[PDB]
C-alpha cells in the first residue's frame, strides 16, 4: 500500500476521468479539492473527485500487474495528459516518493501530489429505501422540472429538486416561488415513501452521468443522502435540509378557464414578443378572449410587439402578465404538439400543462403590470 | 411579481 503502480490502456481510463472531475472546478479553498483521489487493490483502481458536499467514484478494472496504493494529483493537469496521449496508448503512473508519475512512450510526466490521508471522505450512512430505474426515466424527471429550481434563494431549501417516491412513481418537484415543476413517472415496483431535497449541484452531476445508454441506474437514499449507481460510477450527494413545499397544495384550484393552443406557435409568439419586454422585468400581457389570444409586450423606450394567435377558448375575457422567460422555459420543457393553460384571474397562478399528458405539470405566478 | 407561497 505505500508504492502504488498501475498500468492500463488510455481509453479504460479517459471517460472515468471525465466523469469524476465533474464536482471539481471553480474556487481554489482545500488544494487537495482539485485533486482527484487514486486508490488500487486487488484488481481495481478507483478514482474520486469531491466538493465536501458531493463525490463521484468511478472503478476501473486492472488487467496488468499492480501495486496497492493511494495519492491524489491535479485532476485536470492528469485527465489532459491522458486526453493528448495517442489512440491505444498504455499509460504507466506510479509514485515515486511524492510525485506521481505518468509514461506512456518516450513520455513523461511528474505531477505534484498531496496525501490520500487527506483526502475527504463523505461521513457513513445507512440507506432506507433502494430502486432501479432506466437511465432515461431518471432524465425525463430531472429536464422535466430542472429549469425550476431557484439559484440562491434564502429558502435554501428551493436551491435544489425534491425527489419523491410514492407507490409505483418515482417524482421530482422543483420550484423558486415564482413557478414549479412537477413531474411523476412510474417505477415498475411498490416503494416506501420518501422525499428528500437533492442539491442543485448535485442534481446537475446526476444528470451528467446519464450519458450511459441501456446500463440502469440504482439509486440508494438515506436520511441524509442520497447515492446514484450506474456502470462503473458510484454518485453520493448530502441531502438539503427544509420543508419542501407541497405541490399538490400549489397546483390551481378549480381553474375555470382552460385554453389550448399549438405548442410551437405558442413558443414563438412568446419568443417573439419578447424582443420588445423589459430587459430585466421581462413582464408581457396576455389577454384571452373567445378562441382568441392577444400577447402585448412593451419596455422603457416605449416600443411595443404584439401577436395575435387564434386559440381554442371559450369562457370570459381576462387579462394576465407574465415573466415570458417563465413561459418560455415550460414551453421549452413541454416538446409536445398542443399545450393547455388553466387559469382563473388575473392575480391567481395558471397551470399549464401537455394536452395530451398529464406526467408533467407547471405553475406560473402572473406579475401585476 | 407576485410568489406562489
Amino acid at each position: 500500500a505505500s508504492h502504488m503502480k498501475f498500468t492500463v490502456e488510455r481509453e479504460h481510463l479517459l471517460k472515468p476521468l471525465q466523469q469524476v472531475s465533474g464536482p471539481l472546478g471553480g474556487r481554489p479553498t482545500l488544494p487537495i479539492l482539485g485533486n482527484l483521489l487514486l486508490q488500487v487493490a486487488d484488481g481495481t483502481l478507483s478514482l474520486t473527485g469531491t466538493d465536501l458536499e458531493m463525490e463521484m467514484v468511478a472503478r476501473v478494472a486492472l488487467v496488468q500487474p499492480h501495486e496497492p496504493g493511494a495519492t491524489t494529483v491535479p485532476a485536470r493537469k492528469f485527465f489532459d495528459i491522458c486526453r493528448g496521449l495517442p489512440e491505444g496508448a498504455e499509460i504507466a503512473v506510479q509514485l515515486e516518493g511524492e510525485r506521481m508519475l505518468v509514461r506512456s512512450g518516450r513520455s513523461r510526466f511528474s505531477l505534484s501530489t498531496l496525501p490520500a490521508a487527506d483526502f475527504p471522505n463523505l461521513d457513513d450512512w445507512q440507506s432506507e429505501v433502494e430502486f432501479t430505474l432506466p437511465q432515461a426515466t431518471m432524465k425525463r424527471l430531472i429536464e422535466a422540472t430542472q429549469f425550476s429550481m431557484a439559484h440562491q434563494d434564502v429558502r435554501y431549501y428551493l436551491n435544489g429538486m425534491l425527489f419523491e417516491t410514492e407507490g409505483e412513481e418515482l417524482r421530482t418537484v422543483a420550484t423558486d416561488g415564482h413557478r414549479l415543476a412537477v413531474c411523476s413517472m412510474p417505477i415498475g415496483q411498490s416503494l416506501p415513501s420518501h422525499s428528500v431535497i437533492v442539491p442543485r449541484k448535485g442534481v446537475i452531476e446526476l444528470m451528467r452521468m446519464l450519458d450511459g445508454g441501456d446500463n440502469p441506474l440504482r439509486v440508494q437514499i438515506g436520511s441524509n443522502n442520497i447515492r446514484a449507481h450506474v456502470g462503473d460510477f458510484i454518485f453520493t450527494s448530502k441531502l438539503v435540509d427544509g420543508r419542501f413545499p407541497d405541490y399538490r397544495r400549489v397546483l390551481p384550484k378549480n381553474p375555470d378557464k382552460h385554453l389550448e393552443a399549438g405548442c410551437d406557435l405558442l413558443k414563438q409568439a412568446f419568443a417573439r414578443a419578447a424582443i420588445l419586454s423589459n430587459e430585466k422585468f421581462r413582464g408581457v400581457r396576455l389577454w384571452v378572449s373567445e378562441n382568441q389570444l392577444k400577447i402585448t409586450a412593451n419596455n422603457p423606450e416605449q416600443e411595443e410587439a404584439e401577436e395575435i394567435l387564434d386559440v381554442t377558448y371559450s369562457g370570459a375575457e381576462m387579462e394576465i402578465g407574465f415573466n415570458v422567460s417563465y413561459v418560455l422555459d415550460v414551453l421549452n420543457a413541454l416538446k409536445c404538439e398542443n399545450v393547455r393553460m388553466m387559469l382563473t384571474d388575473s392575480v391567481s397562478s395558471v397551470q399549464i400543462e401537455d394536452a395530451a399528458s398529464q406526467s408533467a405539470a407547471y405553475v406560473v405566478m402572473p406579475m401585476r403590470l | 411579481q407576485a410568489a406562489l407561497f
